[PDB]
């Protein structure tokens, strides 16, 4: 609600009670740095392998 | 009659040239779709 000093996050973060204990994943923590890879896999049709 | 038999001779050798030639362009036509709708394209 307030927290006086710094930014921090407002939005309401739906959290979870688990064996571990608090968990929170909030969604606002996604980022868009993704390692991208030039091979390839195999869907295990031929047909459609080959077709791109 | 030799020239009607030549004449004849003639129409003979202009439907065996045409005849071939339409086979000629149907498979040209049909080479043509083959790659219109080919994976070769890609291997």
């Amino acid at each position: 609600v307030k927290y006086r000093g710094t930014a921090h996050g407002t939005n309401e973060y739906p959290f979870l009670i688990d064996t571990d204990g608090f968990s929170v994943l909030p969604v606002s923590a996604l980022g868009l740095l993704h390692q991208v890879h030039e091979e390839r896999i195999a869907s295990g049709v031929p047909d459609l392998d080959a077709m791109m | 009659l030799e020239a009607e038999l030549q004449a004849e001779e003639i129409a003979l050798k202009a439907l065996v040239e045409s005849e071939s030639a339409h086979e000629r362009q149907r498979l040209a036509d049909a080479d043509t779709l083959a790659r219109s709708r080919g994976n070769e394209r890609f291997a």
